[PDB]
């Protein structure tokens, strides 16, 4: 489980 | 007691005694230090873990404790792991657009990266003009290609031609490189490379919740999913700009769009640590989409 932001 | 090291560039090994506890940015270090690469940030270290996976060396942790298979040497590939928006531009050093030119033309003859007739036969000789200078009435007689493994297989394949044939058409397009330098050919090669809908782009293979199979691409400018069918054609595109969050929770991993009117897409990788690499590739990749946008 993870996560990563962008725009 | 010496851990033993090899690694191997594309044109170059080399060999060293390391340190029990010699941090993968050391290791990472001395080899562009001994090569005198200084556009170090398109570069990696890869190596193969316990579990057959090619892995990349991570250079914020001790370069003997990341499980790379044990043998006596350590192996290691110096290689690129991120590829620029403009070779012309991006490329300035050159060990760099060599390193580049190698590794890039490798793939494209392994059928790797898709390459039309035409164009392969213009990128080989660009690729020879590199290799034997201007062509020569006097030395290169008919047949001075023929242990030179020129062409993507598949080009050979589908365009049946004899190897004497394929080579007249090299050697007319090499007749008329006449000047060209081996750096610049190099160059003009990457240029057309570059353009390939398949140049740096890594694909990994997935399936949606209906369980279809699927290619998720991710590159300089942004992820892609393909149809398994056509690696080439994106069926559809999510650019740096165009996305807001990325996810994954075990094998399920999640793309979430800027317009809120946007169905987010879903993809289901076949193992965890698949998504833990598409995460990581992502976000390398965009930073440097960011960096390259700044000063």
């Amino acid at each position: 489980m993870d996560i990563t932001d962008i725009n | 007691k010496p851990i033993n090291v090899r690694v191997t560039t594309m044109d170059a090994e080399l060999e060293f005694a390391i340190q029990p506890n010699t941090t993968g940015k050391q290791l990472f270090d001395q080899v562009v230090k001994t090569v005198g690469l200084r556009e170090v940030w398109f570069f990696g270290l890869q190596y193969v873990d316990s579990k057959g996976y090619s892995t990349w060396l991570k250079l914020n942790k001790k370069v003997t404790q990341q499980d790379v298979k044990k043998e006596n040497p350590l192996q290691f590939k110096f290689r690129a792991k991120f590829f620029p928006e403009d070779v012309s531009e991006e490329l300035i050093q050159e060990i760099t657009q060599r390193l580049f030119f190698l590794q890039v033309k490798e793939a494209i003859l392994n059928d790797e990266i898709y390459c039309p007739p035409e164009t392969a036969v213009l990128l080989a000789s660009y690729a020879v003009q590199a290799k034997y200078g201007d062509y020569n009435k006097e030395i290169h007689k008919p047949g001075y290609l023929a242990n030179d493994r020129l062409l993507p297989q598949r080009v050979l394949e589908q365009h049946k031609l004899t190897k004497e044939q394929w080579e007249e058409r090299i050697q007319n397009w090499h007749e008329e490189h006449r000047g060209m330098l081996r750096e610049d050919s190099m160059m003009e090669y990457l240029k057309i490379a570059q353009d390939l809908e398949m140049y740096g782009v890594n694909y990994f293979e997935i399936k949606n919740k209906k369980g279809t199979e699927l290619w998720l691409g991710v590159d300089a400018l942004g992820l892609n999913i393909y149809e398994h069918d056509d690696k080439l054609t994106p069926k559809i595109g999510f650019p740096w700009s165009e996305i807001r969050n990325i996810s994954f929770n075990d094998k399920k991993f999640v793309i979430k769009p800027i317009d809120k009117k946007a169905p987010d897409f879903v993809f289901y990788a076949p193992r965890l640590r698949i998504n833990k690499r598409i995460l990581a590739l992502c976000m390398g990749n965009h930073e440097l989409y960011m960096r390259r946008r700044k000063p």
